[PDB]
């Protein structure tokens, strides 16, 4: 029971980056995957999530740059960032949600398991 | 909590929003200050048997999901089910057909449904 | 189809029976045995409905009978006028409505 | 009562003959019909029936795919569409009241009133 | 046509009407409007279950397998559904109108579902 | 043994006279009170009712589902349920579990049921 | 437990019989039963199965038609009904208890008692 | 039908193994292959019940087992007194609900 | 589009072999898939259809008792159980994408992707 | 199985049609009838969806049609690259989901 982020990096003001996560030793169709995010001076953000049914929800400050995706046949998830800008430097890291009862796949956001994270760098 | 989740597909596709028809029902029915508290009590309840009723004319009762043999005329939405079930919402769909509501359930009763367990009547019968 | 006895034969004033077996499902399941009589040449004509009963406008000579998963026509007070090919049909069921055995074709 | 059936009486193997018959001296809307076929030496066999109402119908097995049997209330009119006709299917034809009745009325297992007939031959 | 318009019709030809009356059942000043809306209900609900229970929940036309035994009416089917209204009938059968529903309480539910049950296994 | 009377009995015994205890659940001082009586016990029947809509057991008292019986919900045989046990005694061992089989019921079936008839009924 | 078979063993083909079974030494209401036929130089067959309140009863195709089952628990009694018995349906019937149980019950899908096995001749 | 091995044989003390082998819907479906021994003049006694299961009073040297779709039961310790006629019985479904075998003398 | 059949050789008459069938290329969950059979000398034959989410299976007739289609979604694989194969059943088995698809969507009945083939001898 | 004829032929450059003969459960009652292209040795190609589409990738040289209960593919120009054996398949209901003809060797 891991989640291994890779991908990140360096990239331009106004360019993108994919940000990969290997799941291992949990069922990767029943599990509500989200993207968090560590700036150094701000702490724990929340990003972007994926459900189990391939809806998304996005992050104010992302929603329209950011694309979050799931690939369950490889237990990946991935996200686009599109347009990263300087705001957008920070630890990612992809979390697993809890499973409560059932809603119909709306997302609880209490983060059951969470990956090393990939740092991102924007200049 | 009966509440979580709640219309939280509002905005996701037909499809999608098809799921989670089960989280939009169960949070359907639950001195003048006293009489007030039960009007909306009441109302609760006569708008949760009026639509079970109109199921159950549909012979539609019970289930969430119903298939009916009325076909679906063009002129009430001449969109595929890509654009439909894919490319939209359903308040976006109930804005469209809301033209077109009271000449379906016409015919779910009408067309069908009358004519179906009259028709059932007649192949037990045999 | 049902299997009723070919040529059979009679006089005057005499009384005929003609015979209908079936299976257990076409006769012995259900008590609507009918019987039909068609002059050649023209369409049948029903004369008896359901094991027992007549038409009105049929004389009570033509009676009909079961017996186990047998059906029974019989023609008393024979006429000449009771020359015709006789038909038996039984309801089978709702996958197969209706089964008619071969004609049998009275002469007098 | 009088049941007269018209239609075509000669059509080549493989196309297609309707026959229509129109029954007086009784509510037409009121009994089930049914279709009656008598090959030139053979006896009768059942071919189709119909309810009261329409909405329902039966067939022999050797004509499910083929036959379609209609009626029309509002003309007393009975009708029996024939496609892909087969050389088996060279015989007289009749109309007949009855074969089957409502839940609300007493059974009809029997045809009571019979048609003229028609001959149709395939060739 | 129209609510009760087959008030006075035969029963036959009042059965297609069924949609018509049943959706007329659901829909100083101020408290009686809201027990009448209350007691509009509570018939309802009381009609609805008795369908429930009889395995005829969702349907105004239900079959059953209940024999019809020839003491409540001895009358043939054309004396009842053409030459009958169901107000006349309502009057025939009231004395046994319980003796029915008795009878489908326990052959339309108890005993068909215990059956249902046992036949979804073997 | 009328209402409620089964209520020492087993859980098989019991489940026999389920209409018994179903015929009971809908029948200015003591004015208000017996409005107010009136329409909670609409309420509760509906919640009831609305509970069993959601499962598929609408218009059944015994309901069978696609749902399987998790042991840790309980771990007894058959003949320790049926045979052996009121319904006060089951109603108390399975307490915690109440939620997670409703939200179960919820899922498994009836929605996941009714898109897959959605699909089967399409052919 | 003791099962004993009364009915008759000898019988003219396309005649009749009726063979009645007693039991004693358990709750007969609470058993299914179950016939199973023996021919002189064969093997077992099942022929017929009958749960333990009656209103189910199960046949093998080769006497589905023509033999019934019937069962009355306060006489402790099983019977079978044997209408145009063939020459084939020469064998020795045993009143076996045991191939079903109802689903509140474990699963008996096997014959626990047997018992005198009445023996009937066609010819 | 199933099919067993006729006349299995052995000598007293020695283990034996009577087979029975049936389709993919008798014996591979369901686990419920029980086992009959049935002395010649008697009524059977069921000895196996579901596939590895005991009725009480039936002696441990009886023991079922299953492989695919082969059944197996095992006798142990063979007796003088265990010559039998003995019958695998499959639950096939609700369809065709038991399927017996021939049976297997056990010739000691 | 790629779909890789990797089945079996050479099965005695009346034993078992099971197929299976990886795909790329696509979303695996999206599509219906089926198996083909066709004999060393003969046509094409339908064997059986799976929906796109695994709930739903159909066979044809002459293997409804003997043959299981399954897939799972989060492996992209397809296969067939086959179990007491017969003589008739020899042959190469195609894995194919199409054939159904949901209430929702448009019809796909006809096979639009399809794999080389897994040869089955009995 | 539906009725293709087989051994069918034309020169380089010409047109040459392909039925397909069904039952009206088959054919008539189903805008379904799909046809395939199999190279020997290879995976028959989707070439005809529907009565009348084409997939993409496919050239406008193929097309369908189907008038009654006959079903038919038309190729317009013969290349030497079209030898194949050709199959029909039409979507026959819930009982019998698909139905091949027998393949047609096309020569040029
Ligand atoms: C909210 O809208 C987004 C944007 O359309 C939806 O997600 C997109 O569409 C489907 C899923 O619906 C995916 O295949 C795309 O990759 C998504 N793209 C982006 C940029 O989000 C999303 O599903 C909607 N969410 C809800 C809860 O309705
Ligand atoms: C569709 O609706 C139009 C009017 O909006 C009507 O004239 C037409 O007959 C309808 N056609 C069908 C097939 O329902
Ligand atoms: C549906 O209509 C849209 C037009 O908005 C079109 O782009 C799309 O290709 C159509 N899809 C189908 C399946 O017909
Ligand atoms: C519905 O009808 C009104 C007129 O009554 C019209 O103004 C409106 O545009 C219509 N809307 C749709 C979606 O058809
Ligand atoms: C009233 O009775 C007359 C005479 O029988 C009949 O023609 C008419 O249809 C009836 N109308 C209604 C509404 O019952
Ligand atoms: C019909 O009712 C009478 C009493 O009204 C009763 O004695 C009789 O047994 C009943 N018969 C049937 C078949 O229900
Ligand atoms: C039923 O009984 C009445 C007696 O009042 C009789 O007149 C009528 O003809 C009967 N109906 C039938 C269909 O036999
Ligand atoms: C109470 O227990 C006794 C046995 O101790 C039993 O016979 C009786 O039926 C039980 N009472 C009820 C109401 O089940
Ligand atoms: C059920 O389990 C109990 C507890 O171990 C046991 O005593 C009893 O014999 C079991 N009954 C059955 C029928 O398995
Ligand atoms: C629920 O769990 C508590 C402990 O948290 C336990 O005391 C109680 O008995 C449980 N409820 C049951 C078994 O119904």
């Amino acid at each position: 029971v891991q989640l291994v982020e890779s991908g990140g990096g360096l990239a331009k003001p106004g360019g993108s980056l994919r940000l990969s996560c290997a799941a291992s030793g949990f069922t990767f169709s029943r599990s509500i995957m989200h993207w968090v995010r560590q700036a150094p001076g701000k702490g724990l953000e929340w990003v972007s999530t994926i459900n189990y049914a391939g809806s998304t929800y996005y992050a104010d400050s992302v929603r329209g740059r950011f694309v979050i995706s799931r690939d369950n046949s490889k237990n990946t998830l991935s996200l686009q960032m599109n347009s990263v800008r300087p705001e957008d430097r920070a630890v990612y890291h992809c979390a697993k949600d809890k499973e409560g009862y059932y809603s119909g796949g709306y997302p609880l956001w209490y983060f059951d398991l969470w990956g090393p994270g990939t740092p991102v760098t924007i200049s | 909590a009966v509440f979580l989740g709640f219309l939280g597909a509002a905005g996701s596709t037909m499809g999608a929003a098809s799921m989670t028809l089960t989280v939009q029902a169960r949070n359907l029915l639950s001195t003048v200050w006293g009489i007030k508290q039960l009007q909306a009590r009441v109302l609760a309840v006569e708008r949760y048997l009026r639509d079970q009723q109109l199921l159950g004319i549909w012979g539609c009762s019970g289930k969430l999901i119903c298939c009916t043999n009325v076909p679906w005329n063009s002129s009430w939405s001449n969109r595929n089910l890509s654009e439909i079930w894919d490319n939209m919402t359903w308040l976006q769909w109930d804005k469209e057909i809301s033209n077109y509501t009271q000449i379906i359930y016409g015919l779910l009763e009408e067309s069908q449904n009358q004519q179906e367990k009259n028709e059932q009547d007649l192949l037990a019968l045999d | 189809a049902l299997t009723q006895p070919p040529s059979v034969s009679g006089s005057p004033g005499q009384s005929v029976t003609i015979s209908c077996t079936g299976t257990s499902s076409d006769i012995g399941s259900y008590n609507y045995v009918s019987w039909y009589q068609q002059h050649p040449g023209k369409a049948p004509k029903l004369m008896i409905y359901d094991v027992t009963q007549r038409p009105s406008g049929v004389s009570d000579r033509f009676s009909g009978s079961k017996s186990g998963n047998t059906a029974s026509l019989t023609i008393s007070g024979l006429q000449a006028d009771d020359e015709a090919d006789y038909y038996c049909s039984a309801y089978a069921g709702r996958q197969t409505f209706y089964i008619f055995g071969g004609g049998t074709r009275l002469t007098v | 009562v009088q049941l007269v059936e018209t239609g075509g009486g000669l059509v080549q193997p493989g196309g297609s003959l309707k026959l229509s018959c129109r029954a007086s001296g009784y509510t037409f809307s009121s009994f089930a019909m049914s279709w009656v076929r008598q090959a030139p030496g053979k006896g009768l066999e059942w071919v189709s029936l119909i309810n009261d109402r329409g909405g329902l119908t039966f067939y022999v097995d050797s004509v499910k795919g083929r036959f379609t049997i209609s009626r029309d209330n509002s003309k007393n009119t009975l009708s029996l569409q024939m496609h892909s006709l087969r050389d088996g299917d060279t015989a007289v034809y009749y109309c007949a009241t009855g074969g089957m009745s409502s839940a609300l009325q007493s059974s009809k297992y029997y045809f009571d009133f019979w048609g003229q007939g028609a001959l149709v031959t395939v060739s």
